[PDB]
């Protein structure tokens, strides 16, 4: 395919993105020299999607890393395999990026858009052709939301053709020290609803919800929780990172998924749930995974699909496998819940299959689903900004800096109104 | 990196000013003669007391401040006192009359033949700083220069400077001190006046601190020294965060965040426990527990409301010495028993901590002795209503019959003002009052 520019956005960005990238190139077997240690072809035959050549035709990662608290280039630095990036892009701010908005998206942030835009276009020189971006940020402070929803604007202009895609995090009371978040969200997504192609809804809140109280963790830190997100998405690039009978791409992901004009928030899942290991595993075999592929606590948003509606699905299955089990079992699952799925478009449940395993882990799989249950999410997130929002709440912080009340007015129409949607096309019938 | 100017206004705000510099100057053990022996003289500093002594090149460490009066009777003594050689030659303020409990003589008449001079200081002293926060002022409720000059001072502060933020630190006067009876007109005459350029103001009531020396410190004749003494203690025990070295509550931007939601609600009330009573050697020893214990006595708050009927904002603390945070983890858990504790449904709790690992100071020859650990809890209740409650009683009594009205009246004001200014009162009582 054409080559893909990945962004990254503040403090959670980096460190999600720094982990995702130590995965996968464990995955494509590239060493932290840049030498090279891949045994096969079939590893090389989308490298040039991500890694681009160096002088000695030595294959480096291509992405950007943004933000405005200056320790972040450090803790860049200071990763095992984080030295593994171009000295060219740890372009970074010098006096801290508050959680405000209007901050990084008014009043400074869009001084250095020009800077960002430089060299997004610097390095889409060297792209032959360019088919997407990879924008991971979160949904709380500047350095995140704001400047992600400006990014998104801005390459949206420069850029009309190509794809846009991204990661939220959407911060919850569950682990969040600030409590400025529900505005930063609710600020966000009206930008990301009307502005973007696809999103991945990585959220927090199911995410310490399965992760104490299954995988039963004391203090659910930076560490751990980066480890579970950079493993997921690394599964959900696997697709395209593989080649695949489902031979999807982010055009093609779009047109099979995007059922409407404003509903393209996925929910990525896994069915393995895996911790910190040491040694190879426990063992998993083909009926436990499609088990959890579809549980109730697997997935990343607090809903269970089964109050709800799929408008399609997807899944992007691992390591040595019976594709015919695997299509026997899929057709088990749209037969013994026809009510589970929507009427609207038959042959939805699209299936792919993969051959290089995890690494760490035998037989695993990636759902990416697109269900009506996201309006649970939303109506939370919407409900506790508006608790938030019905007295005055360091508002004052925004209207001083930029905003007026009518654009947090407009926001909640636009939320209230994509839940009205995703609620409607949930209750359809024939 | 940070500087910061403060700045005192009548003889309470210099008397105060005064019982405190040298609380200052006794913490990080300057002296004046004194030289901190790890510095180079030569602005040997940017470290978190920078922010006040803007040291020479004599190793002098130089203040920011400047002293405020109508007629000099207690400037000219902090120009004679002790720490003579401490201040610049005349950097101070002298009047010649005034205000006499007049909010109207030195909001319309005196003031407003002065203020010039007093912004063109606070300009050239603010000139030689780099990174200023904002200002500290110092003033009380009860006369007319400490309360309408005040007034008048932040519309000019905030005409020549909104970006930057300005804590106030205020006085409550009470009837038991009361060198006055129009104490209610100037109160609510600033009150009014102060919202719109104000960001975040401390009260501390004479009534509560008189109280508390008659009543734990064994004096009973609080003079102008007494009292004093006892404030300039707790304030220094509130900006110490700012003051010796880094943790919770850096900056004043960062006070205004963690402590006020709401721009018409920025009075914050703070609490303290050690109460040394005098040189008495020994009573007991003391526990990190008990003094948390009893920050949350009603007795033992710097202005007099009972919270036990109403919601905390945001609860911060400060500390010093011995630190033991699992402690105050069981404090926490313990003060959870909810016979008197509450929060707000619509924004989650933080009782943030802050640790300093210097013992308190304690005034040498003073009614104090040293201790080893302190605590002040900043509770931001919305309890703080009952002071305006009852000042807003007695201003109410006494504009029924227009008493004193002429005293204001015919100086520059209307009597259109002080209709305005209850009304706008009762606005803010309803604004707290709604809370919930
Ligand atoms: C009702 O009173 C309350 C008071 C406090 C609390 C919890 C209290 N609150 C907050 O400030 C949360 C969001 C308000 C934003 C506001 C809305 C953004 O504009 C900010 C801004 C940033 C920089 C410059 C100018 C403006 O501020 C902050 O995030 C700042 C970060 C900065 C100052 C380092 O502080 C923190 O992040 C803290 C203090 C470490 C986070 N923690 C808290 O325990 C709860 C209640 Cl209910
Ligand atoms: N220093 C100090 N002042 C107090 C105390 N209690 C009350 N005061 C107030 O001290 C004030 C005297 O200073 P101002 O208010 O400026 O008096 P003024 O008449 O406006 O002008 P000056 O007397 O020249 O200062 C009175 O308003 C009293 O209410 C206390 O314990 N210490
Ligand atoms: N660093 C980090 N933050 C996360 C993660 N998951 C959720 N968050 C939340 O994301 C928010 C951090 O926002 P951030 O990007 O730091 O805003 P900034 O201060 O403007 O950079 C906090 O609410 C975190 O709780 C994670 O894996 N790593």
């Amino acid at each position: 395919m054409r080559e893909i520019v990945h962004i990254q956005a503040g403090q959670c960005g980096n460190q999600i993105g720094a982990k995702f990238w130590e995965v996968i190139s464990d995955e494509h077997g590239i060493d932290p020299s840049g030498n090279y240690v891949g045994d096969s072809d079939l590893q090389l035959e989308r490298i040039s999607v991500y890694y681009n050549e160096a002088s000695s035709h030595k294959y480096v990662p291509r992405a950007i890393l943004v933000d405005l608290e200056p320790g972040t280039m450090d803790s860049v630095r200071s990763g095992a395999f984080g030295h593994l990036f171009r000295p060219d892009n740890f372009i970074f701010g010098q006096s801290g990026a508050g959680n405000n908005w209007a901050k990084g998206h008014y009043t400074e942030g869009a001084e250095l858009v020009d800077s960002v835009l430089d060299v997004v276009r610097k390095e889409c020189e060297n792209c032959d052709c360019l088919q997407g971006f990879q924008l991971t940020h979160s949904l709380g402070g500047g350095t995140g939301s704001g400047m992600g929803t400006l990014l998104i604007s801005k390459v949206r202009e420069e850029y009309p053709d190509r794809i846009m895609n991204t990661f939220s995090v959407v911060p919850s009371p569950k682990v969040s020290d600030t409590v400025v978040e529900p505005y930063n969200a609710t600020l966000s997504i009206h930008q990301l609803v009307e502005n973007t192609d696809e999103t991945y809804c990585i959220d927090n809140e199911a995410l310490y919800d399965i992760c104490f109280r299954t995988l039963k963790l004391a203090t659910p830190t930076y560490g751990d929780l980066n480890h579970l997100v950079s493993a997921t998405m690394s599964g959900v690039t696997t697709s395209l990172r593989f080649p695949g009978q489902l031979n999807a791409d982010l055009r093609k992901l779009a047109v099979n998924m995007v059922p409407f004009p404003r509903l393209h928030f996925f929910m990525p899942g896994f069915a393995p749930l895996t911790a910190r290991g040491s040694q190879q595993y426990r063992a998993l075999t083909v009926p436990e995974l499609t088990q959890q592929m579809f549980d109730a606590k697997n997935m990343m948003a607090a809903c269970d699909p089964r109050h709800g509606r799929y408008l399609t699905v997807a899944t992007v299955f691992r390591g040595r496998m019976s594709m015919k089990e695997v299509d026997e079992q899929m057709l088990a699952i749209q037969s013994k819940n026809s009510s589970y799925f929507v009427e609207w478009i038959p042959n939805n449940v699209k299936v792919a299959v993969c051959d290089i395993p995890p690494r760490g882990l035998k037989m695993s799989s990636t759902f990416i689903g697109n269900s009506t249950a996201i309006q649970e999410l939303f109506k939370r997130i919407s409900e506790q900004f508006t608790a938030m929002f019905r007295r005055k709440a360091f508002l004052h912080w925004y209207t001083g800096e930029g905003m007026d009340e009518m654009e947090f007015t407009e926001a909640e129409s636009n939320m209230n109104d994509l839940v009205s949607e995703y609620q409607q096309y949930q209750d359809a019938t024939a | 990196m940070r500087e910061c100017i403060s700045i005192h206004v009548g003889q309470a705000g210099v008397q105060i000013g005064n019982a405190c510099w040298e609380l200052y100057c006794l913490e990080h053990g300057i002296q004046p003669d004194g030289q901190m022996p790890s510095d180079k003289t030569i602005g040997g500093g940017d470290d978190s007391f920078n922010t006040f002594f803007s040291e020479t090149g004599a190793g002098k460490h130089v203040p920011r401040a400047v002293f405020v009066d109508l007629e000099p009777t207690v400037i000219d003594e902090v120009r004679t006192g002790t720490y003579r050689q401490l201040f610049h030659p005349e950097q101070l303020i002298t009047g010649k009359e005034d205000a006499a409990n007049n909010y109207a003589r030195g909001h319309y008449t005196i003031g407003k033949e002065i203020i010039d001079l007093v912004l063109d200081r606070i300009r050239k002293l603010a000139d030689q700083c780099t990174g200023l926060q904002g200002f500290l002022v110092f003033h009380s409720f009860g006369g007319g220069t400490g309360s309408g000059f005040t007034s008048l001072l932040m519309e000019r502060l905030s005409v020549d400077y909104g970006k930057k933020s300005k804590l106030e630190f205020s006085i409550y006067p009470a009837p038991q001190v009361s060198t006055a009876v129009v104490e209610p007109y100037n109160s609510i005459l600033t009150t009014h006046t102060t919202l719109e350029h104000s960001d975040c103001a401390f009260m501390v009531d004479n009534e509560a601190i008189y109280d508390i020396c008659r009543r734990n410190l064994d004096i009973e004749r609080p003079t102008y020294t007494n009292l004093n003494r006892l404030i300039s203690q707790i304030v220094s025990s509130i900006t110490a965060s700012l003051r010796f070295d880094g943790a919770l509550n850096v900056d004043l931007t960062e006070f205004q965040t963690n402590l006020v939601p709401y721009p018409r609600i920025h009075f914050p009330l703070a609490t303290y426990a050690p109460v040394i009573s005098a040189e008495k050697a020994y009573h007991e020893q003391l526990s990190v527990a008990e003094i948390t214990n009893a920050c949350f006595e009603p007795a033992n708050q710097m202005v007099k409301c009972d919270p036990r009927h109403g919601k905390y904002m945001a609860c911060c603390l400060l500390y010093r010495g011995d630190v033991v945070p699992k402690d105050v983890n069981a404090a926490i858990a313990t003060i959870k028993t909810k016979r008197s504790i509450q929060f707000v449904d619509w924004c989650p709790t933080g009782f943030k901590v802050g640790i300093n690992y210097q013992p308190p100071t304690v005034v040498p020859g003073g009614d104090l002795a040293k201790v080893q650990r302190a605590v002040c809890m900043l509770s931001n209740t919305t309890a703080i209503a009952e002071a305006w409650a009852r000042l807003d009683h007695k201003f109410d009594l006494m504009y029924a019959k227009r008493a004193f009205v002429h005293w204001y009246v015919g100086e520059g004001m209307e009597e259109g003002e002080f209709s305005e200014a209850r009304e706008d009162m009762a606005a803010l009582e309803k604004d707290y009052e709604e809370v919930g």
